[PDB]
């Protein structure tokens, strides 16, 4: 005959669809998921009368602001992409490498395990979005398939292709927030149109895209100014619990002996025009841990493309 | 409500600029750098200040003035 099934995107408001055996759910009412499953091409029947679905194509207007509450601002392929991405993803592992978490390779997902690692290392960090929020959560307690999609949602990642570990991984952090105090002071002149400070707080003055070493980031930088004149720009106070600095692959020589400042980074192996392989690494004990995709080496000094670099919180007063 | 002119530069070191609206958004802007430069969208993300510009966002909420420098970065594929 015909079911009744509760449609849902929160999980705590309902609303009631009657459907016949005739047609897929795809043709009734759109694209469904149970018990995170897609079934949207399959025709209903009693096994679901009187159960809840997650629905994703079609929203109606009340469920599309209960959507933007839950998700934040997203567009309309983003609850399908979000479905999809989960489920595809199932088997996806996370293993334990010399007592913390790696994620295992699997359909090119190393810029993430990249990106995940180097969130793991962040233990003061918040998210203002309520499922962003709680799949971190939950990420943080063993089950961390939601995390993995949703960041693959929100950073606009294509399933089983390569992508950059960098951009994903400051495109997180923008939908985070510091729970701790943090700031970071630029001073801004041009000698035409004087002298301004500008000043940041928070979970932003925390990472940078651009420079890759905290000299580069303190140095002064030099630009047109909207007078047309040269405008100068030099970071004078800086107070972080940690720095995140991120740029393009450069080759350098890490080495235990001199006992570098930073604490993690992040390494592309291959040439940048062409597809490649991250790896993270951590610095624990004099030794470098380089975690590969669920496995785990260790070097004492490594000649390797650095992308991202985690540093340690930073005092600093200048000028 | 009239458009203002900002600078994209690329991998290169060579700024353009580029008639925008503060209400328009990242995406937009990543359009004509596109086709300016000849390189799919897929293929660069913008900083500006340091910070990523997210697609399905506005420019005003980033806050570019007149001939501010935003930053064409390469979007690797490893
Ligand atoms: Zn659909
Ligand atoms: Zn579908
Ligand atoms: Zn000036």
């Amino acid at each position: 005959l015909t079911i009744e099934v509760l449609v849902t995107v929160d999980g705590v408001n309902f609303r009631t669809v009657v459907l016949n055996n005739k047609n897929t759910y795809r043709s009734q009412l759109g694209c469904v998921f149970f018990n995170g499953a897609d079934i949207s091409d399959t025709i209903p029947d009693e096994k679901q009368n009187g159960h809840s679905l997650y629905l994703a194509d079609n929203l109606t207007a009340d469920e599309t602001k209960a959507l933007k509450e839950l998700y934040g601002p997203v567009d309309p392929t983003f609850l399908h992409r979000f479905y999809s991405l989960k489920a595809a993803v199932h088997g996806w592992k996370m293993v334990v490498c010399d007592k913390v978490r790696s994620l295992k390779l699997s359909d090119n997902n190393c810029y993430l395990n990249a990106v995940i690692m180097t969130l793991d290392l962040l233990k003061d960090i918040k998210f203002v979005i309520p499922a962003l929020q709680h799949a971190f959560m939950k990420h943080k307690g063993g089950d961390s398939t939601d995390f993995i999609a949703l960041i693959m949602a929100y950073g606009n990642c294509t399933f089983g292709a390569p992508d950059d570990a960098s951009r994903l991984l400051h495109t997180v952090l923008a939908k985070a927030e510091l729970c701790c105090s943090a700031r970071m002071v630029w001073r801004e002149w041009c000698n035409v149109c004087g002298i301004k400070d500008v000043v940041l707080q928070g979970l932003k003055a925390c990472c940078y895209v651009g420079v890759q070493t905290v000299e580069d980031l303190r140095a002064r930088m030099t630009y047109v100014c909207q007078c047309g004149g040269e405008r100068h720009r030099q970071l004078v106070e800086h107070t972080t619990p940690w720095l995140l600095l991120s740029g393009t692959p450069n080759e350098k020589l890490v080495t235990t002996s001199t006992a570098p400042d930073f604490v993690a980074f992040n390494v592309f192996q291959g040439i940048e025009t062409a597809v490649g392989h991250y790896v993270h690494a951590r610095l624990k004990g004099g030794l470098i841990l380089k975690f590969d995709s669920g496995t785990v080496s260790k070097t004492s000094d490594w000649k390797c493309k650095v992308t991202d670099v985690l540093f340690p919180g930073q005092k600093y007063s200048s000028d | 409500m009239e458009p203002l002119s900002i600078l994209v530069r690329n991998n290169k070191g060579r700024s353009s600029t580029y008639e925008v609206r503060l209400t328009q958004t990242v995406a937009h802007l990543k359009q004509q750098v596109s086709g300016l430069e000849g390189v799919q969208d897929d293929l660069f993300w913008l900083t500006f200040e340091g910070k990523p510009l997210e697609d399905q966002l506005p420019l005003g909420e980033y806050g570019l003035k007149p001939l501010s420098t935003v930053f064409m970065n390469l979007r690797l594929r490893g």
